[PDB]
């Protein structure tokens, strides 16, 4: 199992370029640093980056950068949480036009 | 529509033109195979549609 | 007892004997809505007009 | 801006219609909210305004 | 009904801007099976906003 | 990167059961076709005659 900076509802997890694997099932995973906001199994492989909730970078300024990754995708990523993506941006928007 | 017997046509033999008769049935049947009023179109006998 | 099947297998032999220009227009409607529903999923991603 | 709402509709529905699948998210929202504030202000003023 | 229409728009400036309200809180509650910090902040920008 | 794109659209298993539906749907069409209006080769009497 790779080290674990914290354990809990928000879980972080640092991994080197190894097959990591517990009781189950064993894949291979890219050696970076993953975050998830629920306590689920985080891996750095692909089909992991992929699922809501779950943000990973190769570095910790990487997975800060690219936490804002889908706000440049093309409309037609999100399903649910689009509200909150859009409102996001239109505060912004609307603040600093009409204002400044 | 039509209840006609026979069809007039028309060809050249020997740098004449001569003609000739077509039967059809008159009114019975469409034959799809060949989509043409025919009367027993399977048999060489006389007064069949060829 | 239940015959919702036959009542629309009749509907379905009754459109068949009113035949007309449009009725192809509507086996490809039904075919396709019947070949969305058995794979779909598949070949769906991104494109929100598709 | 410098058009009849006529062609304005039109205009506003093929730029959707076409330029949507190949333009950032935020270029789209900031369209939105842009045509949107026209009807947002009379909305506010008429239903929630004091 | 029309004793109900009259006396309803007394409260009608509170019905309107309670749906609103109303939205988001569903909204919310509806993502929060997978963002499971949000009902913390969300209480208290509530507690703000009101 | 239009022929890549539509090359890689679907898994090859997809791509078979999807013709698989077609062809189906072709060749019970062309029985249907060949049950009423009957074949070319009478000569043979099938057994529409």
């Amino acid at each position: 199992f790779p080290n674990t900076y914290l354990e809990g509802s928000v879980r972080v997890v640092t991994t080197f370029d190894s097959e990591y694997c517990r009781h189950g099932t064993c894949e291979r995973s890219e050696a970076g640093v993953c975050v998830s906001t629920s306590g689920r199994w985080v891996l750095n492989n692909d089909y992991y980056r992929s699922l809501p909730g779950v943000f990973c970078g190769v570095d910790a300024v990487n997975l800060l950068t690219n936490m804002f990754t889908p706000l440049i995708q093309p409309i037609g990523a999100l399903d649910i949480s689009a509200s909150i993506v859009a409102g996001g941006i239109v505060a912004i928007v609307v603040t600093c036009l009409a204002y400044y | 529509r039509n209840r006609a017997t026979r069809v007039e046509c028309t060809t050249i033999v020997n740098g004449v033109r001569r003609s000739f008769y077509v039967y059809a049935n008159g009114g019975k049947g469409f034959c799809k195979l060949h989509n043409w009023n025919c009367v027993n179109c399977d048999t060489f006998c006389a007064g069949s549609t060829f | 007892w239940d015959l919702t099947a036959f009542g629309l297998v009749a509907e379905w032999f009754l459109a068949y004997i009113l035949f007309t220009r449009f009725f192809y227009v509507l086996g490809l409607a039904a075919i396709m809505q019947l070949f969305f529903s058995y794979f779909a999923v598949h070949f769906i991603s991104n494109s929100w007009l598709m | 801006f410098y058009l009849t709402n006529d062609v304005s509709f039109l205009a506003h529905i093929q730029w959707m219609v076409m330029f949507t699948p190949l333009v950032p998210f935020w270029i789209t929202i900031a369209y939105i909210i842009c045509i949107s504030t026209k009807h947002f202000y009379w909305f506010f003023s008429n239903y929630l305004k004091r | 009904f029309m004793r109900f229409r009259r006396a309803f728009g007394e409260y009608s400036h509170v019905v309107a801007f309670n749906t609103l309200l109303f939205l988001m809180s569903f909204t919310v509650l509806c993502l929060t099976p997978v963002y499971s910090f949000l009902p913390g902040v969300y209480s208290v920008i509530y507690l703000y906003l009101t | 990167w239009l022929i890549i794109n539509l090359v890689q659209m679907a898994p090859i298993s997809a791509m078979v059961r999807m013709y698989i539906f077609f062809a189906s749907f072709y060749y019970v069409w062309k029985s249907y076709v060949h049950v009423v209006d009957g074949c070319n080769s009478s000569t043979c009497m099938m057994c529409y005659k």
